[PDB]
RNA sequence: AAACUCCAGUUGACACAAAAUAGACUACGAAAGUGGCUUUAACAUAUCUGAACACACAAUAGCUAAGACCCAAACUGGGAUUAGAUACCCCACUAUGCUUAGCCCUAAACCUCAACAGUUAAAUCAACAAAACUGCUCGCCAGAACACUACGAGCCACAGCUUAAAACUCAAAG
C-alpha cells in the first residue's frame, strides 16, 4: 500500500502544494480519504512501472492492470466479509475476465504479455 | 424558389419547464421548520407528492431528511410541532372540508 | 346535424336527392327488398361528411363500394 | 408514549357541536389513511396478498381518475340539443 | 473525509457544557480528526422523551461539530460518545456540503403510455 | 394528476418486472357503475333507550 | 376570533378557560371501544380515577355486550358517577374503532358531561407485532 | 417562420395588445404583427445587435403612438 | 484554486491552543438552520 | 361455550421481535430478493453467444449444535358445529419464524414469453393473451397415461435431491 502521507492523484501535480501547512498536507493525503483513492494511486504506479504510454486507457495492457487492481480490492474486502456472496461472484468473474484478456494479450504480443505477467505477478495457467 | 415556405425551427413559443418550489434550494435535516411543512399536523404522516407538489428528487430528499431528523431527535414523529403550525401552507389538502 | 337543412335545400334546387337522416341498414346492399324490385340505385354519391356521429367512417361509403357506385367525398 | 399528550389527533369542540368535531376528526383520519390501516391490521395480511391488493388499488385508482377526467371533459356537452329535428 | 457530528448535550450549566464540549473535541483530536468549527444550535425541549444513562431527559442542548477524520475513527468516536454520560444523543454523518447539488432544468412532462394493448376490436 | 403508466406492465419491450398486474385491460368503457343503495340501519335507538329507561324507573 | 381546531398546547399561553380551569386541568375521559366491549374511565388531570363503567358492568352479556345502546348506557352511568364526584367538562380520548366509538360520547353528553375536545389514541404499530392469521369464514 | 421568434418575444415582453383580433378581416394587422413588420424593416436596414433591434422597434412604435404596456 | 481556498480556511480551524476560546465563542453565539418556503418559492428567514 | 378472574382501565419504567405515512415512486441486484436511521467496504467485462453434471449463488420449508422471548403458529389438548368433523369458528401451548456455525439445493424459482443487433412493410394476424417479424447462437421439445416412477450413477442429502426409462392399456389426450 502507498504511504498514508501520499497526496491524492488529483492534487499530486498542482503547483505550490509541495509548500503548504501540515494540516493542508494531511487533508489532501491518503490518510483522510476513502479506499478508492488508494486504488487509483496503485493503478497509476502499475501503469508507470509496467506499460508505456500511460495516456491510453483502452489498451489491452491497461485493462488488465485496472481489473487486477479491482481483483485485489475484492480479495481484501472478502478477507473480512467472508459471507458476501455478491462480491465473491464479482471476484470470480473479474478473475475469469482477466484470464480472457491474458489469453488475447498472449496471442497478440507475447512480449508485453510477459511484461504484464511479471510486473503484476500474474501467472497464466492453461485451463484443463 | 419561394421564400414563404416554412423553415425548420424549434418551437419559439414553448414555455420553460415548470420547477418545484424547492428546486435549486438545499434541503437539510436540521431545517425542522421546512421539514414540518410537508407532514400532517394531526398525525405527522409525510404527505405524498400529489399533495406537496414537489418533484421526484425533492420528494425523496424531503422524506430522507424527515426520517433522519425524527430518529436523531430533531423532529417529532407522531405529530407536527405546534410552533410551526403558523408557517405558510404549501400543500394542496383540506381537512375541514 | 348542423347542415342537414342546407344540404336538403341544395338537393331541391339542383333536382338531385339527399340523405341527411339516420342511415338504416340495407339502403344500398338490400335496396330491392325495401324500396321495390324495380328500384334504380343512384349513379353517384357525394359525401359532405364521411364521418358519422361517433367519429367513425360512414357505412354508406362501404355500401357504395360494394354496389360499384362512385363516390365524391369531402 | 414518549411524545407530548393532547397534541396529536386532537380536535376541539366548538359551541358544543360534538357531532361536527367527531366528523372532522374521522375525516382527518380517513384522509391520512389511518382508518383503513387499522381495519387491515386486525389480521395479518400475507405479503403476497398485500402486493395483490396494492396492485388492484393502484389499477382502480388509475381507471377511476381517467374516467373522472373524461366525464369532466364531456360534461360541457350536456347542453340542450341545438339542432332539434335533425 | 469530512463529517458532521450532531450532539444533544444534557441541559447543564455553562461550565459543565464547556467542559463537555472540550472533552468531546479533545476525543476527536485524539482520534486524528481536524475539528473545522463548533456550532451552537441552542437549547430546546426534545420532541420526545429520551431515556439514556439512567436519566429521563426532556430538554437538551443541540450542538454541531464539523471535522475531517479518517474512515477508521468514526466508529471509535461513536463508542466514546456512547460511554459519555453527558450526551443524550450523538450521530456522525457525512457533511451535507460535501455532496454537491446537481442542476435541475425542470419537471419534464411524462407522455401518456400508448400501444399497451392490441388494436383488434374486442 | 393521473399516475404514470409507462414501465408498469409486462410487455415485449419492458425489461423490468411488472409493477401492476391488472386482471382486466386498462381501457375506459362506455358506461359507469350503477348507483349503490345505502345499507340502512336502526333509527331512533337513542329515543327508544330513553323511553325504556323511564319504563324501568317507573 | 377564528375558532382553533388545534388543541391549546400548554406551551402556548391560551386564554380559553372552562369554569376557571385551563385545558390541562380538565379531567380526561378515556374511552376504549373494543370490538366486543366499551370501557369508559374518567380520571382527573393528576391521574386520579373518578368513575368507571362498561357494558359488562351495566348488565349486558356476550353479544349484547358491545352494542351502541350498551355503550351509551355505560356512558350515562360513567357520567353520573363523574358528576357526583364533581366533573363537568371532559377531554375525551377514544382508543379503538370498534362499535360504540361515538355512542359512548353520546352517553356521556346525556349524562351531563360537556365534551371540549376529542382525541384518538388508537394503537397503530409502525411496522410492530404480528397479528393473528386471517379467518377462513 | 423567422418572424415567429419576434412574435414569441412580443407575446412575452409587452404582452398582448389591447386591440382584439378580427380574424374575419383578411387584411387585419395586430399590434404584434405591426411590431414584427417594423422589426423586419429595421433588419432590412442592417442593424447588427438583436437587442438594439428590439429596442429600436419599440422606439419606432412609441414614435408612431402605439401603446406599449409591458406586463412587468 | 481549491487548494488556495482551503489554505485560508485552515487559519480558522480549531486547534489545541484556541480550543477554550472557540468553545466560549460557540456558547455565546447561536446558529439557526430553519427557514420556510412559500407557494411562490421564496425563502422566509425566521426574523426573531 | 370454553379460558382468565395473579383480571381489566390510566400513568411510569420497559427488546436478541418487526420496520405505519413517504410509495399516486418504479429505483438496485445475475437470479433468489431488496423499502426504519448512521458509518465503512462495495456494485465483473472496450463485440456478442457460449456449462441442469465445472465453479459460485439460490425464497419459504427442513436437519445438526449454542443462545432470546413480545407476538404469530404446524402438531396437541379443551370448547362449539355436524349423522360423522381427525377441518372451517374460539381458547391455550410447542417445533418453527430471530442471531451465530454448518448443512439440504427445492418453488405456479412464471413477467410460464432465451442472449445479442435491427424493423414498422405488406398476407400484420388460426383463437385467447402482453401486436407482427428479420439476422446469429445456445438449451429444449416432440400422442395420452404409466412417470416430479423402477433400476443405474452422483451428492455432508439416508422418509431426500439431480438425471431418468421399460412392459401392459386407449383412440384419444390437449
Ligand atoms: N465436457 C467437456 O469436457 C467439454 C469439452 C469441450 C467442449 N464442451 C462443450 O460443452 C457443451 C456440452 O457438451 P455435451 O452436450 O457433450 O455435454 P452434456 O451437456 O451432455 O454434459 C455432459 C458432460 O459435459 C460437461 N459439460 C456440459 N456443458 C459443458 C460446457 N459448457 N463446458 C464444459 N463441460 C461441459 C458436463 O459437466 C458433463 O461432464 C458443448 O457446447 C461442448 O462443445 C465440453
Ligand atoms: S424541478 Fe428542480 S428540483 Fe424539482
Ligand atoms: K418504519
Ligand atoms: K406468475
Ligand atoms: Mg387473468
Ligand atoms: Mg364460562
Ligand atoms: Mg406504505
Ligand atoms: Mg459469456
Ligand atoms: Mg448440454
Ligand atoms: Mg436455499
Ligand atoms: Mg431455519
Ligand atoms: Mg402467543
Ligand atoms: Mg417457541
Ligand atoms: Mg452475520
Ligand atoms: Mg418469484
Ligand atoms: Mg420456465
Ligand atoms: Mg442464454
Ligand atoms: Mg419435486
Ligand atoms: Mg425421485
Ligand atoms: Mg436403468
Ligand atoms: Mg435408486
Amino acid at each position: 500500500d502507498p504511504p498514508p502521507s501520499t497526496l491524492l492523484k488529483d492534487y499530486q501535480n498542482v503547483p505550490g502544494i509541495e509548500k503548504v501547512d501540515d494540516v493542508v498536507k494531511r487533508l489532501l493525503s491518503l490518510e483522510m480519504a476513502n479506499k478508492k483513492e488508494m486504488l487509483k494511486i496503485k493503478q497509476e504506479q502499475f501503469m508507470k512501472k509496467i506499460v508505456a504510454n500511460p495516456e491510453d486507457t483502452r489498451s489491452l495492457e491497461a485493462r488488465i492492470i485496472a481489473l487486477s487492481v479491482k481483483i485485489r480490492s475484492y480479495e481484501e474486502h472478502l478477507e473480512k466479509h467472508r459471507k458476501d456472496k455478491a462480491h465473491k461472484r464479482y471476484l470470480l468473474m473479474s478473475i475469469d475476465q482477466r484470464k480472457k484478456m491474458l489469453k488475447n494479450l498472449r496471442n497478440t504480443n507475447y512480449d508485453v504479455f510477459e511484461k504484464i505477467c511479471w510486473g503484476l505477478g500474474i501467472e497464466y495457467t492453461f485451463p484443463p | 424558389s419561394n421564400e414563404d415556405l416554412p423553415i425548420s425551427m424549434e418551437n419559439p413559443y414553448k414555455e420553460p419547464l415548470k420547477k418545484c418550489i424547492l428546486c435549486g434550494k438545499h434541503v437539510d435535516y436540521k431545517n425542522v421548520q421546512l421539514l414540518s411543512q410537508f407532514v400532517s399536523p394531526f398525525t405527522g404522516c409525510i404527505y405524498g407528492r400529489h399533495i406537496t407538489g414537489l418533484c421526484g428528487k425533492k420528494q425523496k430528499e424531503i422524506t430522507k431528511a424527515i426520517k433522519r431528523a425524527q430518529i436523531m431527535g430533531f423532529m417529532p414523529v407522531t405529530y407536527k410541532d405546534p410552533a410551526y403550525l403558523k408557517d405558510p401552507k404549501v400543500c394542496n389538502i383540506r381537512y375541514r372540508e | 346535424r348542423q347542415f342537414s337543412y342546407l344540404i336538403e335545400n341544395m338537393a331541391r334546387d339542383c333536382g338531385e336527392y339527399a340523405h341527411t337522416r339516420y342511415f338504416r341498414g340495407g339502403m344500398l346492399t338490400n335496396a330491392r327488398l325495401l324500396f321495390g324490385p324495380t328500384v334504380r340505385l343512384p349513379d353517384l354519391i357525394i359525401f359532405l361528411h364521411t364521418l358519422n356521429n361517433i367519429f367513425e367512417p360512414h357505412v354508406a361509403v362501404r355500401d357504395a363500394a360494394k354496389m360499384n357506385i362512385p363516390t365524391v367525398g369531402i | 408514549a414518549k411524545h407530548l399528550k393532547f397534541i396529536a389527533r386532537t380536535v376541539m369542540v366548538q359551541e358544543g357541536n360534538v357531532e361536527s368535531a367527531y366528523r372532522t376528526l374521522n375525516r382527518i383520519l380517513t384522509m391520512d389513511g389511518l382508518i383503513e390501516d387499522i381495519k387491515h391490521r386486525r389480521y395479518y395480511e400475507k405479503p403476497c396478498r398485500r402486493r395483490q391488493r396494492e396492485s388492484y388499488e393502484r389499477c382502480r385508482r388509475i381507471y377511476n381518475m381517467e374516467m373522472a377526467r373524461k366525464i369532466n371533459f364531456l360534461m360541457r356537452k350536456n347542453r340542450a340539443d341545438p339542432w332539434q329535428g335533425c | 473525509p469530512r463529517y458532521e457530528l450532531a450532539l444533544i448535550l444534557k441541559a447543564m450549566q455553562r461550565p459543565e457544557t464547556a467542559a463537555t464540549l472540550k472533552r468531546t473535541i479533545e476525543a476527536l483530536m485524539d482520534r486524528g480528526a481536524i475539528v473545522r468549527d463548533l456550532e451552537n444550535l441552542g437549547e430546546r425541549a426534545l420532541p420526545y422523551r429520551i431515556s439514556a444513562h439512567s436519566q429521563q431527559h426532556n430538554r437538551g442542548g443541540y450542538f454541531l461539530v464539523d471535522f475531517y477524520a479518517p474512515t477508521a475513527a468514526v466508529e471509535s468516536m461513536v463508542e466514546h460518545l456512547s460511554r459519555d454520560i453527558d450526551v443524550i444523543r450523538g450521530n456522525i454523518v457525512k457533511h451535507p456540503l460535501t455532496q454537491e447539488l446537481k442542476e435541475c432544468e425542470g419537471i419534464v412532462p411524462v407522455p401518456l403510455a400508448e400501444k399497451l394493448y392490441s388494436t383488434k376490436k374486442r | 394528476a393521473t399516475p404514470s403508466l409507462r414501465g408498469r406492465l409486462a410487455r415485449f419491450g419492458n425489461p423490468r418486472k411488472p409493477v401492476l398486474k391488472p386482471n382486466k385491460p386498462l381501457i375506459l368503457a362506455n358506461r359507469v357503475g350503477e348507483r349503490r343503495r345505502e345499507k340502512g340501519e336502526a333509527t331512533c335507538i337513542t329515543e327508544m333507550s330513553v323511553m325504556m329507561a323511564c319504563w324501568k324507573q317507573n | 376570533t377564528k375558532f382553533s381546531i388545534y388543541p391549546p398546547i400548554p406551551g402556548e399561553e391560551s386564554s380559553l378557560r372552562w369554569a376557571g380551569k385551563k385545558f390541562e386541568e380538565i379531567p380526561i375521559a378515556h374511552i376504549k371501544a373494543s370490538h366486543n366491549n366499551t370501557q369508559i374511565q374518567v380520571v382527573s388531570a393528576s391521574n386520579e380515577p373518578l368513575a368507571f363503567a362498561s357494558c359488562g358492568t351495566e348488565g349486558f352479556r356476550n353479544a349484547k355486550k358491545g352494542t351502541g345502546i350498551a355503550a351509551q348506557t355505560a356512558g350515562i352511568a360513567a357520567a353520573a358517577r363523574a358528576k357526583q364526584k364533581g366533573v363537568i367538562h371532559i377531554r375525551v380520548v377514544v382508543k379503538g374503532l370498534g362499535p360504540g366509538r361515538l355512542s359512548a360520547m353520546h352517553g356521556l353528553i346525556m349524562g351531563g358531561l360537556e365534551v371540549i375536545s376529542i382525541t384518538d389514541n388508537t394503537p397503530i404499530p409502525h411496522x410492530g407485532c404480528r397479528p393473528r392469521k386471517a379467518r377462513k369464514l | 417562420y423567422h418572424e415567429d421568434r419576434i412574435r414569441a418575444k412580443f407575446y412575452s415582453v409587452y404582452g398582448s395588445g389591447q386591440r382584439a383580433f378580427d380574424l374575419f378581416n383578411p387584411n387585419f394587422k395586430s399590434t404584434c404583427q405591426r411590431f414584427v413588420e417594423k422589426y423586419t424593416e429595421l433588419q432590412k436596414l442592417g442593424e447588427t445587435d438583436e437587442e438594439k433591434l428590439f429596442v429600436e422597434t419599440g422606439k419606432a412604435l412609441l414614435a408612431e403612438g402605439v401603446i406599449l404596456r409591458r406586463v412587468g | 484554486r481549491e487548494v488556495l481556498q482551503l489554505q485560508e480556511e485552515v487559519k480558522n480551524f480549531i486547534t489545541r491552543e484556541n480550543l477554550e476560546a472557540r468553545v466560549e465563542a460557540a456558547l455565546d453565539s447561536r446558529k439557526n438552520y430553519n427557514w420556510a418556503i412559500t407557494r411562490e418559492g421564496l425563502v422566509v428567514r425566521p426574523q426573531r
